[PDB]
């Protein structure tokens, strides 16, 4: 599975 | 100019979000954020992806 999703500013 | 690989495949939750497949060269438009980028894919096509999923090429 992929990296940890970013939070969006 | 600025082109990242994705490592990943990619589809988003948000109608914004630019979905890609693991392998695609990307072209870095725009950084309103750090982690969230707007790029062009290979079709034209433009979204936010993010940078987690890509690397530089």
């Amino acid at each position: 599975p992929p990296p940890a999703l970013p939070p969006k500013k | 100019a600025e082109y990242v690989r994705a490592l990943f495949d990619f589809n988003g939750n948000d109608e914004e979000d630019l979905p890609f497949k693991k392998g695609d060269i990307l072209r870095i438009r725009d950084k309103p954020e750090e982690q969230w980028w707007n790029a062009e894919d290979s079709e034209g096509k433009r979204g936010m992806i993010p940078v987690p999923y890509v690397e530089k090429y």
